[PDB]
């Protein structure tokens, strides 16, 4: 209905491939070198996506940059889970066309637990009957769901921008009331999974010269600089419920 | 950063 919904649609990225050799077998190293590359490509995309968000150019440049690096994994997880719901009805993990996980890739990549978790999420799209427009507006907010305890450079704008994003989600909803608790519940559950993945990538990064996994330019930096912040409690997610 | 640079 509104202008808002046109934008989220319009700006929504397209198909992004990982370029995986689906012919050779499933080594850890092969698998995770392609996820890192998948991370790298989708990040670019989250950047060009986010810059085009409504209200986004109201934040201090450093705030923009920050808010993005902190929330990228959280977003990645969400659309991944939509993708896996929408293509394969949550039967497997749809990272990309050329990189769909099956239980075997799940266990060989060594992320079985986190993978189990994200498959649960994908299911929830279906269980809770998530409309495409509910998906987009939920996604938009996740970028505004994670800040330093310390606080952003222009914190007022953020608070404001966010408030209007929560408003638009409520608008696209409005015993209906319980839909919100559900949708906020659902967003809230994204944060644990992004933390687990933060940890594993973090671990992985450190051991990586000594297991032969490829960490792209942008990968190695974000993980070693901004990820630790989150894992040390310096940077928290905003939760709806307690 | 090399992030600050391409942004
Ligand atoms: C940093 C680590 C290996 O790259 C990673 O978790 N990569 C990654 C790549 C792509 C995607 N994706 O959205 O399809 C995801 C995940 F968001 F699903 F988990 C992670």
């Amino acid at each position: 209905q509104p202008i808002f919904l046109n934008v989220l649609e319009a700006i929504e990225p397209g198909v992004v491939c990982a370029g995986h050799d689906n012919n050779q077998p499933d080594s850890f190293a092969a698998l995770l070198s392609s996820l890192n590359e998948l991370g790298e490509r989708q990040l670019v995309h989250v950047v060009k996506w986010a810059k085009a968000l409504p209200g986004f150019r109201n934040l201090h440049v450093d705030d923009q940059m920050a808010v993005i690096q902190y929330s990228w994994m959280g977003l990645m997880v969400f659309a991944m889970g939509w993708r896996s719901f929408t293509n394969v009805n949550s039967a497997m993990l749809y990272f990309a066309p050329d990189l769909v996980f099956n239980e075997y890739r799940m266990h060989k990549s060594r992320m079985y637990s986190q993978c189990v978790r994200m498959r649960h999420l994908s299911q929830e799209f279906g269980w809770l009957q998530i409309t495409p427009q509910e998906f987009l507006c939920m996604k938009a907010l996740l970028l505004f769901s994670i800040i330093p305890v310390d606080g952003l450079k222009n914190q007022k704008f953020f608070d404001e921008l966010r408030m209007n994003y929560i408003k638009e989600l409520d608008r696209i909803i409005a015993s209906c009331s319980r839909r919100f608790y559900q949708l906020t519940k659902l967003l809230d559950s994204v944060q644990p999974i992004a933390r687990e993945l933060h940890q594993f990538a973090f671990d992985l990064l450190i051991k990586s010269h000594m297991v032969s996994v490829d960490f792209p330019e942008m990968m190695a930096e974000i993980i070693s600089v901004q990820v630790p912040k989150i894992l040390s409690g310096k940077v928290k997610p905003i939760y709806f419920h307690t | 950063s090399s992030f600050r640079d391409w942004y």
